[PDB]
RNA sequence: UUGGCGGAAAGGCCUUGGGUGCUUGCUGGCGAAUUGCAAUGUCAUUUUGCGUGGGGAUAAAUCAUUUGUAUACGACUUAGA
RNA sequence: GCCCUGAAAAUGGAUGGCGCUCAAGCGUGUUACCUAUACUCUACCGUCAGGGUUGGAUGCCCUGACGAGUAGGCAGGCGUGGAGGUCAGUGACGAAGCCUAGACCGUAAGGUCGGGUCGAACGGCCUCUAGUGCAGAUCUUGGUGGUAGUAGCAAAUA
RNA sequence: AAAUAUGUAAAAUGAAGAGCUUUUAGUGGGCCAUUUUUGGUAAGC
RNA sequence: GGAAUACUGCCAGCUGGGACUGAGGACUGCGACGUAAGUCAAGGAUGCUGGCAUAAUGGUUAUAUGCCGCCCGUCUUGAAA
């Protein structure tokens, strides 16, 4: 009964953040593509 | 008795103290506008101290009147005095502090021979 | 010179009130006032207690009567705003309440003129009370809020 | 009787306050009974006191008493804002007033 | 509208009845809860001592008499689901705080008083059938609480003197209902049962 | 006052007998006013003192000295009418 | 569609916490409710603007709208040393200064009064003039704290 | 041929200040994002 | 075949409760009701009544409670450290 460590659901303002700009590159290159 | 006047209203009765004031003994409480680019207080951040300003100016009516309804005008003699005798319900007189007692109650009486308010009438009084 | 004389000085001229359209019109009571309704007194000396209504003075009050005899509530006025108007009613045919105003009550021991009247009111008042049952142990049973007791949804 | 009283009990919940910032000038009074605003519409405009004990005598008496009236409802569940003379303290969160029967439209 | 209630805990969800009790508490009403070893908690008996086993691996590092102190007995545990949710640190929070007791069984002088219980917070009005539940006493006990086998006993002593109780007082509420039964033909009963008493 | 019962934090529950009051179960007779048209309009219970009359019981600990199963100092542990 | 797997290490910890399971989760619909220096209405302060004013005009009256702010710009004020004029100003029956749990005026710079202490000078107004206003400069000079009755006064045999 | 998206010239809506000539101060970096576009990477770009 | 009701909208329809405000200060205006006299809710609150007259209201101060509030200045870079 030697329960682990759980990952915490506490997001950061960083990842936070980096995750947004993520989305949006990944809409400009959809765009693009679908372009190409 | 002085003229009617509506009741006076004070805007901000607490003393605007300076910044700090309290923290250093070197800092009196005379008021100071902080200056600096990065002042919280400057700035008007929530939660420090309030600062003067032109809207808390108190009404034209009600401004420079004492509760009783009466400006005040120092004299330091009955001449001084007696120009007050016509404005009895606008003004009312304060004795001049350096005044000697023997010359205060001459003022006294001349006063309330005039029918003149004296603001501070126990001012060396025997 | 401590102070320099200021070159203007306000006028004493005590300058008259303009004319005020504010008329004082008769006051209207709320329907459930109306003479003979027994109302519970909500405050004062003698709050709780559960008197007679007999008509409505000039200065807006309410000249009311325990009657004395039955709970020691002599001939009062009473405001409005602090009785509770029960559906209860007596007649009032019989009492002749006119003699009675603000002059009457003017304060400027007890005087006989009021012992007497008091006598000559709860006489008749009397009278009309010993008809319905138990309203006069009513009227001698003072009025609480009990546990539970709501007042909003309670009938008075 | 046992009972005497003229008023209904209330409590004394807060002030008016969003998440962060309070407004001592305005209370919210619980009202023993009332459950919704239509019930709490009632006691709008009665008088309301808050009666305490003090050990020094105060003009021949050991009770003190803050006076104000009821406002407006508040919320759904039958929570009153009152208003008082002098604002209440805050240690009286949770402490015990009375709401009387006046002024009366009954 | 009691100075004091009385909660049977038992057959209650621990949260539910947790911000029931803060929210009365802050409002300045004294709370006894009793029978805490009978409270619920709703998911399986395995989920929920996996939580308590997160909680109690969770201590400071470089001293552990320091850290958060994992507390076994079932009125702990609710007591720590309460004042999670009161604001604890503040004087207002431990006026609040003050104003609660809770207890294992219903020890004197409880147990002559009357209980209650709290509706919305109500295991069989809650929960929907067939979902799993936990029992705080196994929870407790499988944690390392010492002391169901004494408090079973116990209640089981109040219980027997609760019953002799119960049954004297029915016959007492029998005989004043036979009482009341023979006096429904007065002209006072049907004046009151018209007055609707 | 009789007789029980309760140890979970019992400190409370029940019962016996006599005395003493009240009783709104029913009918009567006197009082209330002037707090002046509201103002908590003062009725609860914690503690601490002082005065009376009703009783009760007549110690220790510490320092200082002393031991070393103890000991940086404290502390600890022994002994001494 | 929701659910499980769809890899992640190393002090104890995080949907913010508690906790929540016909939710206090997810999708959706309908209402009610809470509260910003925002919107509406009112009072008051100031700025600006537009009307009127031959009977303090640097004013007075009426009306309307506006009010964030670094550099910078413009204006109105507060305080200090000394100079010309004036108040035939204050004063040993107490000037100045200092202290004050006391009082009042001003949005403020500041001003005024009472009480105490004290002992010889000092102010209001109109003007002139400048060595004229401090929290900082590892600022200058002087004074004084905490550290602290702490470190230490254990070579030189006694 | 409805207009995504800019110019010229003349109806809508709004506006009490506009044009010219002399003058004076401070200023002389950029970071983040949307949109379009050209060139790219395993992917970022 | 005949209605009713719902829903949406309109009323220069009626009526009850609550809260905040009372700026201005002779008259002048626009109206309303009246054969008129005049009255009115029509260019901004008046009437009646009570208690107290002092620490009662209020000020100041010390604290307590609820919420809020990071230590100032300089200097850098968008910016922060």
């Amino acid at each position: 009964m030697r329960v682990r460590k759980r990952q915490s659901r506490r997001t950061s303002t960083k990842l936070k953040e980096g995750i947004k700009k993520k989305a949006s590159a990944h809409r400009k290159k959809e765009k693009k593509m679908a372009k190409k | 008795a002085s003229l009617p006047h509506p009741k006076i209203v004070k805007k901000h009765t607490k003393k605007f103290k300076r910044h700090h004031s309290d923290r250093y003994h070197r800092v009196a409480e005379n008021w100071r506008k902080q200056k600096g680019i990065d002042s919280v207080v400057r700035r008007r951040f929530r939660g420090n101290i309030s600062q003067p300003k032109i809207g808390y100016g108190s009404n034209k009516k009600t401004k420079f009147l004492s509760p009783s309804g009466h400006k005040t005008f120092l004299v330091a003699n009955v001449k001084d005095l007696e120009t007050l005798t016509m404005h009895t319900k606008t003004y009312a007189a304060e004795i001049a502090h350096n005044i000697s007692a023997k010359n205060r109650v001459v003022i006294l009486a001349r006063a309330k021979a005039l029918g003149i308010k004296v603001t501070n009438p126990k001012g060396r009084l025997a | 010179s401590a102070q320099k004389a200021p070159k203007w000085y306000p006028s004493e001229d005590v300058a008259a009130l303009k004319k005020t359209r504010k008329a004082a019109r008769p006051q209207k009571l709320r329907a459930s006032l109306v003479p003979g309704t027994v109302l519970i007194l909500l405050a004062g000396r003698f709050r709780g207690k559960r008197v007679v209504y007999l008509k409505h003075l000039e200065d807006n009050t309410l000249l009311i009567s325990g009657p004395f005899k039955v709970n020691g509530v002599p001939l009062r006025r009473v405001n409005a705003r602090y009785v509770i108007a029960t559906s209860t009613k007596v007649s009032v045919e019989g009492v002749n309440v006119e003699k009675f105003n603000v002059e009457y009550f003017a304060k400027e021991e007890i005087k006989a003129e009021r012992v007497e009247d008091q006598k000559v009111v709860d006489k008749a008042l009397i009278a009309e009370i010993k008809k319905t049952p138990l309203l006069k142990q009513y009227l001698s049973a003072s009025f609480s809020l009990k546990n539970g007791d709501k007042p909003h949804m309670l009938k008075f | 009787a046992e009972s005497h009283r003229l008023y209904v009990k209330g409590k004394h919940l807060s002030y008016q306050r969003s998440k962060r910032v309070n407004n001592p000038n305005v209370s919210l009074i619980k009202i023993e009974g009332v459950a919704t605003p239509q019930d709490a519409q009632f006691y709008l405009g009665k008088r309301i006191a808050y009666v305490y004990r003090a050990s020094k005598e105060v003009r021949g008496s050991k009770i003190r008493v803050m006076w104000g009236k009821v406002t407006r409802t508040h919320g759904n569940s039958g929570v009153v804002r009152a208003t008082f003379r002098n604002n209440l303290p805050a240690k009286t969160f949770g402490a015990s007033v009375r709401i009387f029967l006046y002024p009366s439209n009954i | 509208v009691e100075p004091v209630v009385v909660i049977d805990g038992k057959g209650h969800l621990v949260g539910r009845l947790a911000s029931v009790v803060a929210k009365q508490l802050l409002n300045g009403q004294k709370i006894v809860v009793v029978r805490a070893e009978e409270l619920n908690i709703s998911g399986e008996f395995f989920r929920n001592k996996l939580k308590y086993h997160d909680f109690l691996r969770k201590a400071t590092a470089f001293n552990k008499t320091r850290g958060p102190f994992h507390f076994r007995a079932p009125s702990r545990i609710f007591y720590k689901a309460l004042r999670g949710m009161v604001s604890h640190k503040t004087a207002r929070g431990k006026a609040a705080l003050e104003r609660l007791k809770v207890f294992e069984g219903i020890p004197p002088p409880y147990d002559k008083k009357k209980r209650v219980v709290v509706p919305q917070a109500l295991r069989v009005l809650r929960l929907k059938p067939g979902r799993k539940y936990t029992t705080l006493g196994k929870l407790s006990t499988s944690v390392g609480w010492k002391y169901e086998d004494v408090v079973a006993k116990l209640e089981a002593k109040r219980k027997v003197s609760s019953a002799e109780y119960y049954a004297k007082k029915r016959a007492f509420t029998k005989k004043v209902a036979s009482a009341n039964a023979t006096a429904a033909e007065s002209d006072v009963a049907k004046q009151l049962a018209a007055l609707g008493y």
